């Protein structure tokens, strides 16, 4: 495999024009999102940016605008002569300057139904349309990491049907793929990275980089882990192993029926860092989820 | 080398006597001080479309020959300045919201 | 004004539900939500430096985060509590503009010396839940009350109170 990374050497130029590359969004504004801003990447000094919505099934036109990391303004938006469709442009001044464009319906607040929206950005691309080899080329906005998550239970340990709660013990897995925490394997000498003892969050702090920290979200106490690991590869995959006795509260227990009620054990992981930064992408079934035991069982 | 400390409650406007970084808070920093043109710039950027970043070229450049706007330490560059003939701080409209744009 | 104002804070509590009831040490566990908004401008920073329109801090209370800040924070704590608070989703977010907001999930056990069962099981009890600021009045004040959900709260089958 090819290998990427930041170095330093004890200029000149790249053809005649950047790489040019565009992409497309369908925006959905509907009455629980009136606004939404994308990121963008470093843009080079002298590269262009060009962003253009329109609107598909009808005219509401909402308003665009493009602005830096911390929100100041860096390009407005002013509709075409011809109908429909809107044009931004803007070419950066310094290295390293991050974009937000945001889209919002701000005059538009009438509230009818759901309404979609085809945003067209690109970057270094002057042309007016999609034309052709769209995703020929990179993607131009921020991408929220994928982090592939896989849970198992060993056993109920108890249910509390008083207090309705219950602690059960498993196992959990994460695993993403951040090429900024990947290193060069000469300094080491070995092909993995491993932290212990130490969760996620900690590991964050003492690397200072973000990391897909998670939280069960009905826990009560202090939840007992244990074989708790973090594996980093070189080419940036990083996996997450812990083995959990949680006892997590289940405000959902419907005990009118008993003993013929069946019941709902829920045990929710809820990502600590904003859909933006990290999304459950899909689910591992490393090992069966309810386990085997022997003999038989209250639940 | 002379260097002066700076601190406004509001960003007014406070004048130098002539006979850059920010040490804290939100402050984006840039004879006769406009007081109104703050308001008519206020309610002119609410509901305006393709002006925002015009009304700044457009009004406060009557304040022209010391248009030094840092707007952040991006520049991080000293100016030598030039005097044609012998002889406001802040207050920069801007956004820092990023759900909704407030100036 | 010429005086020196109090700063203002809107607070808010939820009760999820109401874990338990101990009738003989008159204590009762509740968990819930906690949400707390002022405006202070010393917190402010510009968004240039950090890139980002919000800072955040996580795990940590708001006499951690005041102590290392080294600036007046409406540090608070519950009243009646009896042992240590489980918080979860603790969390600071501050913007340029000043504005820093607070949100904690909170099991607490809080106790209750004013349990009356003199007309058990026909007695009503009012569960209190008492919220105090840890500093002054001329510092800081809870202004207003979030009604950012409902107080109660919704649960599926039936319950003991």
């Amino acid at each position: 495999t090819y290998t990427t990374g930041s170095f330093q050497l004890i200029l000149a130029s790249l053809e005649i024009k950047p790489e040019a590359h565009v992409q497309e969004l369908e925006i959905r504004l509907d009455k629980d999102t009136r606004y939404l801003t994308q990121h963008t990447r470093n843009l080079q000094p002298g590269d262009t940016f060009h962003a253009l919505v329109e609107p598909i099934g009808e005219a509401p036109l909402p308003r665009l605008r493009l602005t830096d990391s911390g929100g100041k303004p860096l390009a407005f938006g002013l509709i075409d002569q011809p109908g429909e469709s809107v044009e931004l442009n803007y070419t950066c001044d310094q290295d390293i300057c991050e974009l937000v464009v945001h889209v919002d319906g701000t005059d538009g607040q009438k509230d009818s139904g759901e309404a979609v929206y085809r945003l067209l950005v690109g970057i270094n691309a002057p042309n007016l349309r999609e034309s052709g080899q769209t995703p020929v080329g990179s993607s131009v906005f921020l991408e929220s990491d994928l982090v592939t998550v896989g849970l198992a239970v060993d056993q109920i340990v108890g249910v509390d049907q008083r207090s309705e709660n219950f602690s059960v013990v498993g196992t959990l897995k994460l695993s993403w793929h951040d090429p900024k925490l990947g290193f060069s394997p000469d300094q080491c000498g070995c092909t993995v990275k491993s932290f212990e003892d130490a969760s996620i969050r900690a590991v964050a702090g003492e690397i200072n980089l973000p990391l897909p920290s998670f939280s069960f979200y009905n826990q009560q106490g202090n939840r007992w882990s244990q074989n708790q690991v973090i594996f980093v590869t070189p080419d940036g995959r990083a996996s997450y192993f812990e083995r959990f006795t949680v006892t997590l509260q289940a405000p959902d227990f419907d005990f009118l029926a008993y003993p013929f009620d069946r019941q709902k054990f829920s045990i929710k992981v809820d990502l600590a860092v904003p859909t933006n930064m990290f999304i459950f992408n899909e689910i591992e079934r490393f090992q069966q989820v309810v386990g085997d035991q022997l003999g038989e069982e209250e639940w | 080398v002379q260097h002066f400390t700076g601190y406004i409650e509001d960003g007014r406007g406070i004048f130098y006597s002539l006979p850059m970084q920010n040490t804290g808070g939100n402050l984006d920093p840039l004879e006769i001080d406009p007081a109104v043109s703050l308001g008519q710039v206020l309610e002119k950027a609410l509901a305006s479309e393709n002006d925002l970043i015009s009304e700044l070229t457009a009004v406060a450049d009557r304040i022209f020959l010391g248009w030094d706007d840092d707007g952040g330490k991006g520049y991080s560059a000293s100016l030598e300045f030039t005097i044609p003939r012998d002889g406001f701080a802040g207050s920069t409209i801007t956004n820092q919201r990023l759900d909704k744009f407030q100036p």
